[PDB]
């Protein structure tokens, strides 16, 4: 059954379950396993295991992780997956004393808002998109992982959990309550992720809902109903916020270009219909120059 | 975020067709009917008002058991435990707090154990191979919705009513996929509700014409003419309250003027 593969060593655990790299004995691909303890008279098999199984085999995209198989036993569900080198993070710390080329950050940007338009295209929220969750590869490419917390989604959305996104990638809509949220949420991690491509060090690293809300608001101004419609009337919005002025975004990110900025600035609007969609930020200036360098390892 | 509306449409248009179940499958089953799946849905909704499940829910668990039954012969007295792994299945997939595996088991009058439950689940997922995200009549529904003008809550609540109707009897609705169903119904509640058409803008999206409707919109128009008679009669009542604004309260058209 798991015959043919050679577990080879434990790579980690995302948001449910264990991973390991293995080697097909017969073929030689190396993949890594997500392995899902079964456990009758419990629930059965979790909803994370189901969404993502169900979702993954219906994304299939450079740059969306490739699910190649599920081993359905009765006591343990083993998920397939085509195996990666790294992840982003591990890179990115990796890269800190000369940081990352540019063309190397475009390149992953360009290539996650192509996953990540896919998904939205087909109807799918990935919602905890950070580094730790994008696969690096020694060829360049860079692929969206974990869709442990993913999602299928209706037009006009319905409210779905709350609970969602890891703090500091987590966008306004979701930390002030509007029971509505959807694309724009996954965006805004993409923003954030940018700018710590470029600055090489997480953009609002707050220690909670309301830390994470005031570090938005000290970089990109406390909104108002003029920047976004509807604001002061959310759920967990207060009127005792305290009033920030925006920064000039040249200060936020101050390597970063006047296109890159623009993008960026694009990624972060806290209105979420304005916020730019994947699809829309293929075009950007930002990438008239994309290419793919095959980065250092 | 009609960013995507164009996009999503068009992805659900194609898995409508590859999610699909078989349309004769009853034919093929030695011990369970149409009537025998008619009771099921019924006792289906009703647990999902019980548990305040989505609609949506309702709607994919009907597309796993008829899915299942496309291919699995399944004796009467185990067509409820087909239901009851199909609907953990659909709320596990799309509710924020699925109801536990106990209450399952609980509504079913312990007719089957929780290890049955949990090995039919298992068996729904392989018969299925793990392919849970099917198009909706409700998906369809929601999406002709923008384009009312203004938005009529009655119509919306209306077309909900029909489109789960058509859930409850495989013969006539196991012949149209959904796309159809939610138009015939989107149509049934707008006339009815406002005398209104199928506009225009719908038919540049869908490509579907008051023609193209006409045959599921006969069907869809008896069935809402003979619902108080219907043996099965839990979407009646649900529709009553007020969340859909009574509409199994009001009176279908008398005729249809096509
Ligand atoms: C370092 C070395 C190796 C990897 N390789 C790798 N890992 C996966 O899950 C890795 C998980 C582990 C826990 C944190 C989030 C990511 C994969 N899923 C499909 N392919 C995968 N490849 C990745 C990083």
């Amino acid at each position: 059954s798991m015959e043919n593969f050679q577990k080879v060593e434990k790579i980690g655990e995302g948001t449910y379950g264990v991973v390991y790299k293995a080697r097909n004995k017969l073929t030689g691909e190396v993949v890594a396993l997500k392995k899902i303890r079964l456990d009758t008279e419990t629930e059965g098999v979790p909803s994370t295991a189901i969404r993502e199984i169900s979702l993954l085999k219906e994304l299939n995209h450079p740059n969306i992780v490739k699910l190649l198989d599920v081993i359905h036993t009765e006591n343990k569900l083993y998920l397939v997956f085509e195996f990666l080198h790294q992840d982003l993070k591990k890179f990115m710390d990796a890269s800190a004393l000369t940081g990352i080329p540019l063309p190397l950050i475009k390149s992953y940007l360009f290539q996650l808002l192509q996953g990540l338009a896919f998904c939205h295209s087909h109807r799918v929220l990935h919602r905890d998109l950070k580094p730790q969750n994008l696969l690096i590869n020694t060829e360049g490419a860079i692929k969206l992982a974990d869709f442990g917390l993913a999602r299928a989604f209706g037009v006009p959305v319905r409210t779905y959990t709350h609970e969602v996104v890891t703090l500091w990638y987590r966008a306004p809509e979701i930390l002030l309550g509007c029971k509505y949220y959807s694309t724009a949420v996954d965006i805004w991690s993409l923003g954030c992720i940018f700018a710590e491509m470029v600055t090489r060090r997480a953009l609002f690293p707050g220690d909670s809902e309301i830390d994470q809300l005031f570090r938005i608001f000290r970089t990109l101004g406390t909104p108002d109903e003029v920047v976004w419609p509807g604001v002061t009337s959310m759920p967990d919005y207060k009127p005792s916020f305290p009033k920030w002025a925006r920064q000039d975004f040249s200060k936020v990110v101050p390597p970063l270009d006047e296109d890159g900025r623009s993008l960026l600035s694009q990624m972060l609007h806290y209105d979420p219909n304005k916020r730019i969609s994947a699809k829309a930020a293929l075009a950007h200036p930002f990438f008239q120059d994309v290419t793919k360098p095959v980065p250092h390892l | 975020v009609p960013d995507y509306h164009e996009d999503i449409h068009t992805y659900l248009r194609e898995m409508e067709v590859k999610c699909k179940p078989k349309v004769g499958y009853m034919k093929k089953q030695p011990d369970i009917t149409n009537s025998m799946r008619a009771i099921l849905v019924d006792w289906l909704v009703e647990v999902g008002e019980e548990y305040k499940l989505q609609n949506e829910t309702l709607h994919l668990a009907v597309n796993y058991i008829d899915r299942f039954l496309s291919s699995m012969s399944v004796l009467r007295g185990k067509l409820q435990l087909v239901g009851t792994a199909a609907m953990l299945l659909a709320s596990k997939f799309e509710e924020i707090y699925p109801p536990e595996v106990a209450e399952f088991v609980y509504i079913t009058d312990d007719t089957y154990t929780k290890k049955q439950v949990l090995r039919m689940e298992h068996l729904v997922l392989k018969v299925l191979t793990f392919d849970l995200a099917a198009p909706t009549v409700n998906q369809f529904l929601t999406q002709y919705f923008l384009h009312q003008q203004p938005a009529n809550c009655k119509v919306e609540s209306l077309a909900m009513f029909l489109g789960e109707l058509s859930l409850i009897d495989a013969d006539p609705y196991l012949k149209y996929l959904p796309s159809v169903i939610a138009g015939a119904a989107f149509h049934l509640a707008l006339y009815t509700v406002t005398g209104q058409s199928w506009p225009e803008s719908l038919i540049r999206k869908t490509g579907y014409t008051l023609e193209s409707l006409k045959p599921c919109l006969m069907d869809l128009h008896q069935t809402y003419l003979k619902a108080p008679q219907h043996a099965q009669q839990s979407i009646r009542e649900k529709y009553k309250n007020s969340k859909y604004h009574g509409v199994s309260l009001l009176n279908p058209p008398e005729t249809l003027n096509l």
